[PDB]
RNA sequence: AUAGGAUAGCGCAUUCGGAAUUCUUCUCUGCGGGAUUCCUUUGUAGCACAAGGUGAAAUUUUGGGCAACAGCAGGUCUGUGAUGCUCCUCAAUGUUCUGGGCGACACGCGCACUACAAUGUCAGUGAGAACAAGAACUACUUGAUCAAAAGAGUGGGGAAACCCCGGAAUCACAUAGACCCACUUGGGACCGAGGAUUGCAAUUAUUGGUCGCGCAACGAGGAAUGUCUCGUAGGCGCAGCUCAUCAAACUGUGCCGAUUACGUCCCU
């Protein structure tokens, strides 16, 4: 039947493995068929700034860095029965999205 | 004998002989039958505004529309973009320091429609260029009488 | 009949290579659709060869090998391919020969490169700011 | 040029440490009056023991340290 | 089906073997096809003497601004040198290389008043490389010989030991001033 | 080309009031006179019919001539006006190529055309000075 | 400083068809010297040499090109 | 000028002294300028978390006494 | 072959682009494993060292980040709604608008870029990276094209999904190509005349493209002086940032890839 899919994606590599981990284990107990979870390429951005506030002495520089991780699920279930496996309280910073595949 | 079958082999294709050789052959036989249109702008025009001197072989026009030819065997659905990248230099800037520009499309364009009058190239679905069943039948040949050392 | 396929992967810088080995009817080694003699130029085409020569020709008798290779330059890429069918053909001896066969090839590759089994792990180094490169500092001025 | 064996490695001796201090036996023949004579001599270039050098005078002895 | 390699699949290795005693634990003779190996020769202190003498020739071409780097090209002038080697001589190009290697550089030097001193046998044979690659591409500078050719002669005069050699000529001029600080 | 020297061989030919000299190349000959660089020069040996392979010196007086009227007028010859050096004259609006001497008057009738105007470029040029925007 | 002739004349080709065949080592920069002539058509009247099976191509490349006279 | 007080154990080299350091900063407006008051403090270490890092000193080793 | 060398193969010949089965060698990655002077020998007088072994890796594994206590009248009041004291405050030192300047030149100094050519320049042909960014502005294909280039213009797609099988430049070529030691087809400064493009506004040329000028020095650089020990120096490009338009700069990335030493306290 119909799929749908699950996007996870947050800053902090442990809320991500948490919350993926519950899904899983909430969809097995409803028996439904599961494709993943796959880990998506992880993302850093990146800025060099000059340390110092005017301009003086030795040029230096630092570097600041933030990761965004990623991992996708898939569903072979109904509408109404992906609601019940989403339907419970999360960490802070994790937002998880709903798309149905063609 | 430098050209007897290693073996159990038999017949060749394309990849399996020297692209110089190859290219120079087909040329040759564009040239040859006298078909094929050449415009009047390559008399007077630079392969690219990358390079500063003219092409410098009267015959360079043939030689450019075989090598599409055998670029399109290669890539099935390449537009003139990227023909472009495959054909470009590092230009020379006087006292700034160099870089690489891909090669005008203008002389690509024309040459690709050469090639669709003789019925050796077709627009692709979605997009780009392709060869005819004709145009395949037409590599593989010449591959092979250049592999049994024919050639012109 | 039995498919008798293997398949092995070489390294060096970024080039990574891939090798399928199989038994077919008679010998044909091509690394990216391009027969071995059409590779240019022809110091590149020696260090290729010496994974057949070292051994012996012998050994590649009814052997078929593809080699397809991505990444690094034009030299990173032919010691990336040389290194997939060296160790093709002993993973293709592992599995489908006796030790003995198989031990007496690897002794012979070794005593002649090491690294026609094992890869090279150097990597370039990265930038750190204040310097031009790795380890160039910038030019210092005193009047 | 007669030639030697470095035999012993005595220690760096320039101010600037480019030059080192060696002990080497002349390699001769058995009847022959240098039959293991031993000098020490003053090597420029990086050695180390079991090397071999070209004498061009073997009657000189350099100052130790 | 083995066979022992030569180069550029003419020339032979066997009997391969250099005159000097001093040097002979100095130059290796391990045969090979090509001039290219992506050894790690500068590790450990002696171990480059290990590396094949005609890839320490190849290196000492690639010096000045327009050469660093560029290996495949030595490769290619080392191979016509060879030619041009055999037709001069009429004999193996390896031996004669080896010759010249083994009578192009001082064995005996001055150093910081001024004293004479040994040379180590690992510094003969760097310093015969570096003073007959120099030689050569000075040679052809503003010429209209080309490099190959400049290469062969001086390797031919260097075997010989003829002061045409650029090597020859600085190598007696050092020992000459070693000997008036003795 | 492995063709013996002629006997009318000359190592200096005349041609537009400029001494060419005759051991180089047709095209790279050709050069030498003001107004024709390289890119020009083989267009010009292309129209003219003569072989860009063969040495200067050895060309004709009547191969000469042919040069020249090529030369002085381009755009007869089928040669397009984005080709050309001049292509609208301000001061009379024709489209022509300028060669030989030719070219230094009328460089010098446009330095005097910005001064006589009290134009900002002519009067950097009466000083000598960078006109560009150099530093 | 060097003067060379750019084009053959009589005395020069007849030298070069005579005197050249018989060389150890032929190499356009060498009869260029000898012979007081440009390397382009040193290079050209060796060709024609080969051609003829006069001299023995050695070593070939795209810019290089050593010659040697015939058994 | 400035003035220090100090009492305890305080780590400042590393990575980890931003776990078990928790500190602030702020500016105090006297009527003559600006006063910079700065605080630390170095947390004991919760095994809940809820009161300092659960994992102990990146550089102490415990042995287990045996049964 | 126009004159065609050398270089593997000698139960089932090899290539290219619709439908099915299977499967993780290569790619993606959250937590783990792995190296500890571990094994042998030497100098040995407990702490340790040197050479070998094992091994992907053998010595702080490699490269970074963080870094005590005391100070300097070092810099910043041109980062802030951080600030004491002091100055101006209705033709204002506040704030807007128009124009000019911050870019002027006989000149001197620091740091870069391009070169002085044949281990080359030009003209063809081959194979072939990585880090990134994109409005949710970047970019493909096709017109333009019954005739330069640079442009215009049309449809379509887009953050491992489009660009993209990311066709980079060093590099290679037995291309049977041109040039031949000369301030020369080296070098590309300075300058002239068309035309297009960003912008409300290009004059002091904003930036590309075409033809012309090249008769501007420069043929390897005195005394002095900088940086560097392995995927390093040097060479070669690409991305980001600045950004309506402009990179000889900086911050990163990959490609080709060495000579010398593995020592000392002579100089600092
Ligand atoms: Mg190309
Ligand atoms: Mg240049
Ligand atoms: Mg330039
Ligand atoms: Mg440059
Ligand atoms: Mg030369
Ligand atoms: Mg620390
Ligand atoms: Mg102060
Ligand atoms: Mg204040
Ligand atoms: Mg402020
Ligand atoms: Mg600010
Ligand atoms: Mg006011
Ligand atoms: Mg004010
Ligand atoms: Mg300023
Ligand atoms: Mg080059
Ligand atoms: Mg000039
Ligand atoms: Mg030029
Ligand atoms: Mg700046
Ligand atoms: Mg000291
Ligand atoms: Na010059």
């Amino acid at each position: 039947g119909q799929t749908v899919r699950l996007t996870i994606t947050s800053r902090n590599a442990k809320a991500v493995e948490s919350v993926t981990s519950q899904l899983l284990t909430r969809a097995r107990d409803e028996k439904v068929t599961i494709h993943g979870p796959v880990r998506l390429p992880t993302r850093t951005l990146k800025i060099t700034t000059r340390k110092t506030p005017c301009g003086n002495g030795t040029n230096t520089w630092d570097t600041f860095e933030l990761k965004i991780y990623k991992r996708i699920i898939d569903l072979h279930a109904p509408t109404e029965q992906v609601k019940k496996i989403t339907s419970f309280t999360m960490e802070s910073g994790v937002d998880v999205s709903i798309t149905i595949l063609d | 004998n430098k050209i007897h079958r290693i073996g159990k082999r038999k017949g060749a294709t394309l990849k399996d002989v020297s692209a110089w050789r190859w290219i120079k052959t087909a040329a040759r036989h564009f040239k040859q039958e006298g078909k094929i249109f050449v415009p009047n702008c390559t008399e007077i025009m630079k392969s690219s505004h990358g390079r500063e001197r003219a092409p410098q072989n009267p015959d360079w026009y043939y030689i450019r529309c075989a090598a599409v030819l055998r670029a399109i065997y290669l890539r099935p659905g390449v537009g003139y973009g990227g023909l472009s990248k495959r054909f470009g230099n590092k230009k020379n800037y006087g006292s700034r320091p160099e870089h690489t520009v891909t090669s005008s499309t203008g002389p690509l364009h024309w040459a690709c429609k050469s090639l669709t009058k003789l019925g050796l190239v077709e627009p692709g679905a979605q997009s780009g260029q392709r060869l005819t069943r004709k145009g395949h039948k037409f590599a593989d040949s010449l591959a092979f009488q250049v592999q049994i050392r024919k050639f012109g | 009949y039995a498919l008798k396929q293997v398949q092995t992967f070489g390294k060096k810088k970024t080039a990574i290579a891939v090798a399928t080995v199989t038994k077919a009817a008679q010998c044909n080694i091509k690394v990216n659709g391009v027969p071995l003699q059409q590779i240019l130029p022809d110091t590149l085409r020696a260090k290729i060869m010496e994974a057949i020569t070292v051994v012996g020709s012998k050994y590649y008798s009814r052997l078929r090998i593809d080699v397809a290779v991505h990444g690094g330059g034009q030299v990173s890429q032919a010691y990336a391919a040389r290194q997939a069918i060296a160790k093709g053909l002993i993973a293709f001896f592992q599995k489908y020969h006796n030790e003995v066969e198989k031990a007496a090839l690897k002794d012979k590759f070794l005593a002649y490169d090491k690294f026609l089994l094992i890869a090279d792990p150097r990597r370039c180094e990265p930038k750190k700011w204040g310097r031009h490169s790795a380890r160039t500092r910038f030019t210092k001025s005193y009047r | 040029a007669q030639v030697g064996l470095i035999i012993k490695v005595l220690g760096r001796t320039g101010s600037r440490g480019n030059v080192t201090q060696v002990r080497v036996r002349l390699m001769a023949e058995a009847g022959s009056p240098d039959y293991n004579r031993t000098i020490v001599r003053n090597v420029k270039g990086p050695c180390k023991e079991n090397d071999m050098l070209s004498l061009m005078e073997t009657e000189r002895e350099a100052r130790r340290l | 089906s083995s066979k022992t390699p030569k180069l550029f699949n003419k020339w032979s290795f066997e009997g391969l073997e250099t005159s000097e005693l001093a040097l002979r634990d100095h130059i290796s003779t391990t045969a090979a096809y090509v001039p290219h190996t992506s050894g790690r020769w500068q590790k450990r202190r002696f171990y480059k003497a290990r590396m094949p003498i005609v890839e320490r020739l190849a290196n000492g071409l690639m010096f000045k601004g327009r050469g660093n780097g560029r290996k495949l090209q030595a490769a290619r002038l080392l191979k016509h040198t060879l030619e041009i080697i055999h037709l001069l001589t009429d004999e193996n190009p390896l031996q004669v290389v080896v010759d010249a290697v083994s009578k192009g550089a001082p064995r005996e030097d001055s150093t910081r008043r001024r004293q004479a001193v040994d040379v180590s046998p690992m510094r003969r044979v760097n310093e015969a490389i570096y003073q007959m690659c120099k030689g050569a591409r000075e040679a052809a500078f503003r010429n209209l010989k080309s490099m190959p050719e400049c290469l062969a002669d001086e390797i031919v005069n260097a075997s010989k030991g003829s002061s045409n050699s650029y090597a020859i000529k600085k190598k007696d001029e050092v020992e000459r001033v070693a000997k008036a600080n003795r | 080309s492995l063709t013996l020297i002629p006997d009318h061989f000359q190592h200096i030919v005349r041609l537009l009031n400029t001494n060419v000299e005759g051991k180089r190349k047709v095209p790279f000959a050709l050069r030498m006179v003001k107004g024709v660089g390289i890119r020009f020069a083989y267009l010009v040996c292309k129209k003219a019919g003569i072989d860009v392979e063969r040495r200067a010196g050895t060309l004709t007086a009547e191969e000469l001539e042919k040069i020249a009227e090529i030369i002085a007028d381009p755009a007869k010859f089928k040669i397009p006006d984005w080709f050309l050096n001049r292509q609208r004259d301000p001061k009379t609006g024709k489209t022509e190529h300028l060669s030989s001497s030719m070219v230094d008057t009328r460089l010098r009738d446009d330095l005097e055309r910005l001064k006589k105007m009290r134009a900002h470029r002519g009067v950097r040029h009466a000083y000598g000075l960078r006109v560009r925007g150099q530093h | 400083a060097l003067q060379n002739a750019v084009m053959f004349d009589k005395e020069t080709y007849d030298k070069l068809r005579s005197e050249v065949p018989k060389y150890k080592l032929i190499t356009p920069s060498i009869i260029s010297d000898r012979l007081k002539i440009a390397v382009s058509i040193a290079a050209a009247g060796l060709k024609q040499l080969c051609r003829e099976k006069l001299i023995r191509l050695v070593s070939c490349s795209s810019k290089t090109r050593v010659y040697t006279r015939i058994v | 000028k400035s003035m220090t007080f100090r009492d305890g154990y305080m780590i400042k080299s590393g990575t980890a002294h931003k776990s078990f350091v928790d500190s602030a900063c702020r500016h105090c407006y006297m009527r003559a300028g600006c006063i910079g008051v700065k605080v630390k403090i170095m947390l004991p270490g919760d095994s809940t978390g809820r009161n300092g890092p659960s994992e102990p000193l990146p550089d102490v080793i415990t042995v287990i006494e045996p049964k």
